[PDB]
């Protein structure tokens, strides 16, 4: 059963650097791309970035460059993973809900979505 | 039919069939067994097959050997056989001359091909 | 009337997947000689003409043959040698002594590592040392009163099982041709300025492959060959941001790596016939393992690589190249493997756009010696040191490229060092060809009629 | 670069109602529904292709660059923002009142 | 030519190299692989010969099956076939009838060989 | 006389032999070399039997091959040949020219079954 | 019936021994239950044929 | 049935022990060198982990 779980709501101020985690369960996650979006309210979906859960290679678009590092953490056996958005420049046009998807396709199909980390600002 | 089929019908009409039989003898440790198997199946059907070359009747389903019958192998009337009999029960009446009959037929090709035929093409 | 005549050896086929053959030419190597045949003598190829066939690069099985068997190759070559599991023990690292101008950046990388370990008897342990990389090493329970009682271990040897490389073996990339089996052929597009993906209609028939050297690198192509008439970039669907850009060179651009230090090796036994090497001593002063990479070489194979990247997207958008986005360090930097030494290279002077006066480009580059090379997949591999100083030199003959994501209100496209996907080196040389069955079995109609 | 539009940007209809929703795009598309909620539920994927558990309502053609996202009896259930997406770009969807 | 040779000539010439692509179906772990593919190898060249042997042109190259040819599976002159279309391009056009053709050659052997010959050695 | 049995006797008397030699063909990790045996045993035995077949010769130990013989490759009478020499001295007689003759055995073939046979059939 | 919670405990390099950690709730011994008349049924039939 | 079995075995270090301890059921525990003098003293193993 296909899983992604996510932390909860965050409150910071600019500047402050703030962490958003999913954490991947009950697949092989080593076969799919993990992407973050961002959807900030009354908007449309943002596109964050990509992240490779077996070579760790982030790729984000030009707007998020210096600010958005992607990482992931591989668990024992790989049968979880934590990834894990870390947004450094943090301003407060950042307020937004940060969700987690898998890649299941070569046409960009998301199936299983997180449950969205609210961010306020 | 499908597969051996009408196996306890008469010798004649089970000879009808004679191609459903025919399709059937071709097709980690695990995988060494069974590939053994595969080159067991193959030996089978290979020598099988050298020997009905041996014969003359390569090729074919249905060949004459010209070899004569004797009586002492059965005593039966051609209806007694082909409409009265199946194919187990001839395999047990004769199954002690199978061999003997075999090196006839040898015979019979080592004297057809070569002595009375290579005496022709000269 | 017409009648059915059967054809038997009719030159059609389709398209299928099996299991090729490796061959060739003639301590033993791992693959090669202790597991292949010998090659076909004097091969010939065979021009098919008036023949178009469908080639999807991409999609090959024999790219998924050739990493199998690789990998499989890889730890066979290992399981014979001598493990390490005795060395993952409590150590004591401080700061290696030398006598001879250490740079201040040298003294946190070399640790001068104590550890009690086993000898070759049941009942008697060792005290012994060896200097450490500082990126092998992790830190448990720091001593906050006595900083040199600190534990520390061998990265990752909590988690498996370390082995050592057999001294014997010889990691040349020695190249493997593929052989079809009987009743397939490999058919060869022959057209030099093929996608990748398509209908090649200039193909020929070839029963067994050139060989193919099974280079491992990151982010850069080395050896291998260069494009016949220009350089070409395949890439799946190119607009799909998660698809590898390779960019095949027709010119090379010669790359002198080295590691300058002597590094006296020392040989200490663990048990009965175990025996590990590690560094000793080093004798005169220390300095960093570098690359040297051409200037103007590189600057000219960067502006011809913008100008084709730039003839496949909107004429509208700069081509630009950025630094690595990050990751772990086998993709961070560009990865090589010189006689065994693993380096670590960092490549953000040839990829930040900074067209720099300099004659020879210089990259500092880091060496490891717990290797774990298939993503994470395998045993890991303990390197043992090389005493005297190396020196080795290739040919980069392509680039791994990832585009940097996507956005509107944009006249720019950056692209970015990638792979780590061994398959994808891989796929840069097997691009040329697919596997066909024969199926010789055909009918037609025609006059034939049976006398019978 | 891949060009895109999206029509209507609202609609309203009654319970039972046939009602399509219009994206034109030069691409691989997909068609997400957008609750005021936890996620976007994946509603269509390839040219016209329904996911696990989609209630048989939701369909979809293609014609030249245009997809019409056809939602047969539509049903109280179904209030929602059609997303469409190409690869990494998404266009707001459409609101449906009812 | 070699191996499949004039693989875009026309069928009429290409029956000319049948010989050449018949001598090329024959000839620790990864030992095991190479045997199972001599394994499967030699398994489909004896199917294609066992399927030919029912068929009754075992030993040839060339045979008639004197089976007509019927207007549904293909509509074309001989000059069409033979001088004007590739073997892949037949291959594609009657695809669809392979199966149907053999089970019409197998009856045919039936017909002959045992029916209309068996009467005729009496 | 069993398997060679007459090694040493004249090429003539030695024919009446064939079947014996021709039925001898055929029939953890030991188990494994004893397959490859076998595998490589049945490749032998299909490529000889379809090096007959490209002839014309399958199905048969004697054969004509309607190719005329040669002076450059001997020179001696029949008498010579069949009652003066053994097998193996005839086999090192024209050794080098064991090629260069199949070839021309596959030609004829070639010649004959289409272009002299399917002429007539029509 | 029992909860029977795990617990895990590491004994190498990746060996690892899952065990008995404790018990949430109480203690009651495993059992099964076979349906009375089914199974008065089964051997009245059971020994018509055997005898 | 249930007895809570104390033990020192290893940890992924080869110079390093652990005290752990779990449950086990009695079929699966053997008896040696009974300690008369204090009961808890007594051995046990795990049923034929010497065999
Ligand atoms: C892309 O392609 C390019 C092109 O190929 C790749 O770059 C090339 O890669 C190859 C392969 O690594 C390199 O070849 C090696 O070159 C070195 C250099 O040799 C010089 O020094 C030799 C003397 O050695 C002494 O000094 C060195 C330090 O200077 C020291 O390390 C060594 O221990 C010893 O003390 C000279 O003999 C040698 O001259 C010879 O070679 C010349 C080549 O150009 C030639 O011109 C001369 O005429 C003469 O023939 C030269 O001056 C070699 O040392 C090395 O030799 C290894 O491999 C050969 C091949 O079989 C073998 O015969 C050797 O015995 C040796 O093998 C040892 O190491 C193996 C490691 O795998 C091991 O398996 C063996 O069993 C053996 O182990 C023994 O020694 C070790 C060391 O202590 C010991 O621990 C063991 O117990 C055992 O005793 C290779 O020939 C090319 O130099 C390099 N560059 C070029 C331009 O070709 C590039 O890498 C590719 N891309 C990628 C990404 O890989
Ligand atoms: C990167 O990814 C993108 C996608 O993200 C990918 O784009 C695809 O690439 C293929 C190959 O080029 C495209 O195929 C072409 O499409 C052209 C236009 O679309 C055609 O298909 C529409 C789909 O309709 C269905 O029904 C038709 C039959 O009716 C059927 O063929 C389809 O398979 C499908 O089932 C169709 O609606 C459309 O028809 C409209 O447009 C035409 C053109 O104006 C118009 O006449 C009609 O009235 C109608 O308005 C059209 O049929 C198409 O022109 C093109 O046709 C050429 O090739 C075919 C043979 O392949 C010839 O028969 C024809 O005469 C032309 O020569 C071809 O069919 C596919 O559409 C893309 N997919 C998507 C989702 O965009 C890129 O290729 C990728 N790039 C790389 C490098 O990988
Ligand atoms: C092998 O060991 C490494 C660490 O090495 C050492 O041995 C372990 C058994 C522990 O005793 C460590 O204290 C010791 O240094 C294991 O990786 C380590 O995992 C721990 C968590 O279990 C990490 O600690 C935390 O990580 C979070 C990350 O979000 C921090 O926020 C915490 O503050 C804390 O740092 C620790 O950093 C990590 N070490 C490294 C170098 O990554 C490793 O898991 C273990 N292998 C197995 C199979 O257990
Ligand atoms: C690495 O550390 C070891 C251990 O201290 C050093 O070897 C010691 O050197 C001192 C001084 O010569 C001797 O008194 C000890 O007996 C040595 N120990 C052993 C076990 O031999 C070694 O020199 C250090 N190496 C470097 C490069 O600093
Ligand atoms: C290896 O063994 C030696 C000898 O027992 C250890 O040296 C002792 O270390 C302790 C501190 O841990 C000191 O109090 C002792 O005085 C040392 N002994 C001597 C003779 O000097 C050493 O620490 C051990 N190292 C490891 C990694 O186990
Ligand atoms: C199609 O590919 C073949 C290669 O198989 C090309 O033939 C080669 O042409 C070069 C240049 O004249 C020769 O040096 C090679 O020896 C040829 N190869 C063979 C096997 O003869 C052929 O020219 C290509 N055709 C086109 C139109 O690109
Ligand atoms: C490699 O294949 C491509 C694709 O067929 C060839 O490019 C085509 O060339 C013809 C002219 O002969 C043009 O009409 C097509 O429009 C071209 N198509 C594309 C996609 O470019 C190319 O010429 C081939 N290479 C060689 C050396 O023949
Ligand atoms: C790589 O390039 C550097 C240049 O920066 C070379 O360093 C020079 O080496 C020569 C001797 O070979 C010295 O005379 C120069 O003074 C050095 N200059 C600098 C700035 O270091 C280095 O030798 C080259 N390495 C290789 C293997 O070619
Ligand atoms: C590769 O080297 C570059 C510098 O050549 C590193 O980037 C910068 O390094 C300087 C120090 O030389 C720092 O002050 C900068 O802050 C670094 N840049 C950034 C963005 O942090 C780069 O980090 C090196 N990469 C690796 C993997 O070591
Ligand atoms: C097996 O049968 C026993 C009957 O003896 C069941 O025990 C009863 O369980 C119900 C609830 O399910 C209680 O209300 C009764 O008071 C229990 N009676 C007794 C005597 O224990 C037991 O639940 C059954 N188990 C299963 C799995 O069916
Ligand atoms: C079995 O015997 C009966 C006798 O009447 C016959 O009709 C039937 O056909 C026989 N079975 C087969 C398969 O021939
Ligand atoms: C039939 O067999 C017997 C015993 O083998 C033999 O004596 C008899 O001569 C044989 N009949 C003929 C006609 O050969
Ligand atoms: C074959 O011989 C056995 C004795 O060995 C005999 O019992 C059997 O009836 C014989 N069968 C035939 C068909 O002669
Ligand atoms: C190692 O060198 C650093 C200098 O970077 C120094 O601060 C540290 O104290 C040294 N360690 C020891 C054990 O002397
Ligand atoms: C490589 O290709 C470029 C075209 O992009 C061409 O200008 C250059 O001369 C080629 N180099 C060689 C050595 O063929
Ligand atoms: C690199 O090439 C560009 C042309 O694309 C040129 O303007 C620049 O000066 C070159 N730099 C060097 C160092 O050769
Ligand atoms: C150390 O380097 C010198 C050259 O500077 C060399 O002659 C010597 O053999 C080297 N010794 C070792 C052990 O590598
Ligand atoms: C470094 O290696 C080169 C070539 O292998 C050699 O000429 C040079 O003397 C070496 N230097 C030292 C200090 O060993
Ligand atoms: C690099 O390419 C050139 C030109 O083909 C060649 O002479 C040289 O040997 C190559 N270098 C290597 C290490 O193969
Ligand atoms: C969508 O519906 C409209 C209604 O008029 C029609 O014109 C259009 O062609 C339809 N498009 C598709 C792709 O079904
Ligand atoms: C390909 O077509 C041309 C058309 O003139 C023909 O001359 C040529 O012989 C054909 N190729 C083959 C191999 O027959
Ligand atoms: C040709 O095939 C069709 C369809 O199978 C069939 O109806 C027709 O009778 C066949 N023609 C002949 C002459 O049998
Ligand atoms: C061997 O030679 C002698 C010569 O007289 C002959 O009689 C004998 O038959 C020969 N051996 C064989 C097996 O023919
Ligand atoms: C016999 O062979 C020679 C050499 O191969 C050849 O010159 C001669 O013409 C051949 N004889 C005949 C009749 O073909």
């Amino acid at each position: 059963q296909v899983q992604l779980l996510q932390s909860g709501a965050a409150v910071t101020k600019p500047g402050a650097s703030v962490r958003v985690s999913c954490e991947a369960s009950g697949y092989n996650i080593r076969d799919y791309f993990i992407h973050w979006w961002r959807q900030a309210p009354g908007q449309g979906l943002q596109w964050v970035g990509w992240i490779n859960p077996k070579t760790g290679q982030p790729n984000n678009p030009r707007q998020f460059q210096g600010r958005v590092s992607l990482t992931r953490h591989a668990s024992w056996d790989f049968d979880t993973y934590s990834f894990y958005m870390d947004l450094k420049a943090l301003r407060s046009d950042d307020t937004a809900v940060y969700f987690c998807a898998r890649q299941r396709s070569d046409y960009w199909d998301f199936d299983v979505w997180g449950s969205g980390t609210q961010v306020t600002v | 039919l499908g597969f051996l089929g009408a196996a306890g019908s008469t010798m004649g009409a089970a000879s009808m069939t004679l191609t459903v039989q025919a399709r059937q003898l071709l097709s980690t440790v695990w995988g060494i067994k069974q590939l053994q198997t595969r080159v067991l199946a193959i030996e089978r059907y290979l020598k099988d097959q050298q020997l009905l070359g041996i014969w003359g009747c390569s090729g074919k389903l249905i060949c004459c050997t010209n070899v004569p019958w004797n009586s002492s192998w059965s005593n039966k009337s051609q209806t007694d056989i082909w409409n009265n009999m199946t194919w187990m029960e001839w395999d047990r009446e004769i199954s002690n001359y199978t061999d003997t009959i075999y090196r006839l037929l040898e015979d019979s090709q080592t004297q057809q091909e070569k002595n009375e035929k290579d005496l022709l093409a000269l | 009337n017409m009648w059915v005549t059967v054809y038997y050896g009719v030159p059609v086929w389709t398209d299928a997947k099996t299991t090729l053959f490796c061959a060739s030419d003639t301590v033993h190597n791992v693959w090669a000689t202790h597991a292949c045949v010998p090659t076909d003598p004097n091969p010939q190829e065979i021009v098919l003409e008036n023949v178009t066939e469908n080639f999807n690069m991409w999609k090959n099985d024999m790219v998924d043959q050739m990493h199998e068997d690789i990998i499989s190759l890889w730890d066979q070559s290992l399981k014979p040698c001598v493990k390490l599991t005795p060395l993952c023990v409590t150590l004591h690292c401080t700061n290696a002594t030398f006598k001879n101008n250490v740079t201040n950046d040298m003294n946190k990388e070399i640790r001068n590592c104590s550890f009690n370990t086993t000898t070759e008897i049941r009942d008697k342990k060792q005290q012994g040392y060896a200097l450490f990389y500082r990126p092998d090493i992790v830190l448990l329970k720091e001593n906050r009163n006595n900083s040199n009682n600190s534990e520390y271990i061998l990265i990752n040897c909590n988690a498996s099982t370390i082995t050592q490389a057999c001294p014997k073996v010889n990691f040349d990339p020695i190249p493997i041709h593929y052989c079809a089996p009987a009743g397939y052929a490999i058919l060869k597009c022959n057209n030099k300025t093929f996608s990748g993906k398509g209908p090649c209609n200039n193909v020929s028939t070839v029963q067994c492959t050139h060989g193919i050297k099974p280079v491992v690198s990151t982010q850069l192509l080395l050896n291998g060959s260069l494009a016949e008439k220009e350089i070409i970039i395949r890439s799946e669907n190119l607009t799909d941001n998660v698809k590898t850009i390779i960019v095949h060179l027709n010119k090379s651009v010669e790359i002198v790596c080295t590691r300058p230090n002597n590094n006296t090796r020392k040989s200490m036994r663990i048990g009965p016939g175990q025996t590990f090497y590690a560094t000793g001593d080093i004798i005169g002063d220390i300095r960093q393992a570098y690359c040297n990479i051409s200037g103007s070489k590189w600057n000219e194979t960067l502006k011809r690589v913008k100008e084709k990247l730039q003839e496949n997207y909107n004429n509208n958008k700069t081509i630009k190249f950025a630094p690595s986005s990050g990751g772990d360090l086998e993709i961070t930097t560009h990865s090589f493997n010189c006689r065994g030494e693993f380096f670590y290279c960092n490549t953000t002077r040839l990829f930040n756009n900074n067209a720099t006066e300099d004659e020879t480009i210089t990259l500092p580059c880091r060496i490891k010696q717990i290797i774990n090379m298939w993503q994470g997949v395998g045993r890991a591999m303990y390197a043992p040191p090389i005493a005297g100083n190396i020196t080795c030199k290739s040919n980069i003959t392509g680039l791994l490229l990832v585009r940097d994501g996507g956005e509107d209100n944009k006249t720019e496209e950056i692209f970015r060092p990638g792979g780590g996907n061994m398959k994808d080196n891989w796929r840069s040389e097997l691009y040329k060809y697919k596997v066909i069955e024969l199926k010789p079995l055909g009918i037609a109609p025609t006059g034939c009629k049976r006398r019978v | 670069d891949i060009q895109m539009t999206q029509s209507p940007s609202s609609l309203s209809a009654s319970v039972g109602d046939t009602v399509t929703i219009t994206c034109q795009a030069n691409g691989y598309l997909n068609w997400y529904q957008q609750r005021r909620g936890k996620a976007p539920k994946l509603l269509i994927y390839d040219g016209s292709k329904l996911e696990r558990g989609v209630p048989s309502r939701f369909s979809g053609r293609r014609w030249g660059q245009e997809y019409n996202l056809t939602i047969n009896n539509l049903q109280p259930e179904d209030i929602a923002t059609y997303f469409c997406q190409v690869y990494e770009f998404v266009v707001p969807g459409t609101r449906l009142d009812l």
